[PDB]
């Protein structure tokens, strides 16, 4: 069934699944016209791909190309990322295809069953979780590679960097979680927490600073009291 | 004019001959229905007054045999069975009309309803949906699932439907996902109307067959059936003008023959609203929508 706050250690467990956000597919500046109007120009995009368990990431960049001449882009947006993520899993060896794929938003279900009708055994899911996986563009080495993509390109990271050299599956997710959490509610905030102190450097193959484990509860905290404040500062109390 | 003889009525029963319903006493002295219109099918259904459960019945055409019922107090209910002795039949059937045993079958000379309901509707097509080859009539009850629903458990007692399932590798081609899941017609023209059915007229008479199915005998199953066929004409962008005209005239006089009191059970919201309102067909189905919202707006 549908993924929420009962059923959460499944995600750590050793069936590999994957969830799919298609937040971020098709993007936009609506502006206007010299007629007064207001007009979109699409910029490029992507799918979000993510083991939860490993850290593997597969970000398929979806290039403005995409979209010339289509009609009822929000819509296509979804069978776009249905039919890559299709292809994705066709091109991984069985024993690395996942059992579950586990979407963020519940307009993915039926685009996904569709695409993946040769594929029986792959059980697709929603959940009841508001994840922020729509933030992943606050990453600045995400966005970076999306901006300057000039055609269709799947670039593979890591999101959790070595962390699972420390810390467990659970753990990682749970400070990515916090991360996107804090960059959603406010990215300048954020950024500003991340980066302070010039001494903490990102490593070239990394997308996170190089913190040390005390270091990374500070983070933690200092992201945990954004949250409540803007919560509090967006309803007062 | 046909005649549908009666042994006896040893148990109190409502028996219902197409749309019509009448109660029979207990013993009292029934012995069939005379002036059965000869070139439709029928239908001819029972609900015991001890025990309403089980509505069950018998599609059967006249031109096919001479048939006759008869109370079984071993399994409990009427039974529909064949006369294969022609002088037997027309002396049993011919002493019950000069007693007049017979209620005669009411086809009022204006009415048009049964004919309009059965339009498509074959003996030789309703015997492949149900298998039991040894009769020339075709037995149905409440109960009775179908092929598609015994998938998802007697093979023998089932409603062999053609099987409709929108998220499925013979309604999807290859490389045609999006375009196929929100437009309907390569399954309906190409895999249903051309492969399966062959024609539009089988397409309708499973259709109507369907439906009077789940009216009659509430046949869970066919209700879901004749849902799906009309989905699948209301979700195709490209359906033969004809079929659409006809389409209206069929659902109209099903939906004017649906008792009020069943309509919550038996109309589907969703499949009605997205037809009438929101499909490529939204505005072909005039006479459907126009007695759907003097009659049941409140579903919509
Ligand atoms: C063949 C047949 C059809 C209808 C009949 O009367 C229906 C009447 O309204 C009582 N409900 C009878 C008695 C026979």
């Amino acid at each position: 069934g549908a993924m929420n706050s009962s059923n959460y250690a499944e995600l750590f467990n050793n069936d590999i699944k994957l969830f799919v956000d298609d937040t971020n597919v098709y993007r936009v500046t609506v502006h206007k016209t010299f007629e007064g109007n207001v007009a979109t120009k699409a910029i490029n995009g992507c799918i979000f791909t993510l083991n939860p368990k490993t850290g593997h990431l597969f970000l398929k960049i979806i290039h403005t190309s995409v979209w010339a001449g289509q009609k009822r882009l929000s819509q296509l947006a979804k069978w776009k990322t249905a039919e890559e993520v299709s292809a994705l899993v066709r091109s991984l060896p069985k024993e690395e295809q996942p059992k579950q794929i586990i979407v963020t938003r519940k307009a993915m279900l039926d685009p996904l069953e569709v695409h993946m009708l040769d594929f029986p055994n792959i059980a697709i899911r929603p959940t009841e979780l508001r994840l922020p996986f729509s933030a992943a563009m606050s990453i600045d080495k995400l966005s970076d590679v999306v901006m300057k993509a000039t055609e269709p390109q799947m670039v593979l990271f890591n999101i959790y960097d070595d962390w699972l050299d420390r810390i467990s599956s659970y753990t990682a997710f749970s400070r990515l979680t916090l991360l996107l959490r804090a960059l959603k509610t406010n990215e300048e905030s954020a950024k500003m927490i991340l980066l302070s102190d010039p001494t903490i450097t990102i490593k070239s193959y990394h997308l996170w600073p190089s913190f040390t484990d005390e270091q990374w509860i500070t983070i933690e905290s200092q992201m945990r009291d954004l949250i409540l404040t803007e919560y509090g500062r967006k309803y007062n109390v | 004019m046909n005649t549908v003889p009666f042994t006896s009525a040893p148990i109190e029963v409502t028996i219902g001959i197409d749309q019509y319903s009448f109660n029979v006493k207990e013993n009292q002295p029934f012995h069939g229905i005379k002036d059965i219109p000869i070139g439709h099918v029928h239908v001819i259904h029972f609900q015991h007054a001890d025990n309403s459960s089980m509505r069950y019945g018998y599609w059967f055409d006249c031109r096919m045999g001479n048939f006759y019922i008869q109370y079984d107090p071993k399994d409990g209910l009427y039974k529909m069975m064949e006369e294969r002795d022609g002088a037997k039949f027309e002396n049993i059937v011919h002493n019950f009309k000069e007693r007049q045993m017979m209620v005669s079958y009411p086809k009022i000379d204006e009415d048009d309803t049964w004919y309009n309901l059965t339009e498509f509707v074959q003996m030789d097509k309703i015997r492949k949906i149900v298998r039991k080859d040894e009769n020339q009539f075709s037995y149905v009850d409440s109960s009775m699932t179908t092929v598609q629903e015994n998938e998802l458990s007697d093979p023998a007692h089932s409603l062999n439907y053609t099987v409709i399932n929108f998220k499925s590798r013979e309604a999807i081609r290859p490389g045609h996902e999006m375009e196929d899941f929100l437009d309907k017609s390569y399954y309906l023209n190409t895999v249903m109307l051309q492969g399966i059915f062959k024609n539009s007229s089988n397409y309708f008479g499973e259709l109507q067959f369907a439906f009077l199915n789940a009216m009659f005998f509430g046949n869970y199953g066919s209700s879901l059936q004749w849902h799906a066929m009309i989905e699948l004409i209301c979700s195709s962008a490209t359906v033969p003008k004809h079929m659409l005209d006809k389409l209206d005239e069929i659902l109209y006089y099903q939906i004017k023959t649906l008792p009020e009191q069943y309509s919550d059970i038996l109309l589907n919201e969703r499949v009605w609203n997205i037809c009438l309102y929101s499909s490529f067909q939204k505005n072909s189905l005039h006479n459907t929508e126009k007695i759907m919202e003097n009659k049941y707006p409140e579903l919509l």
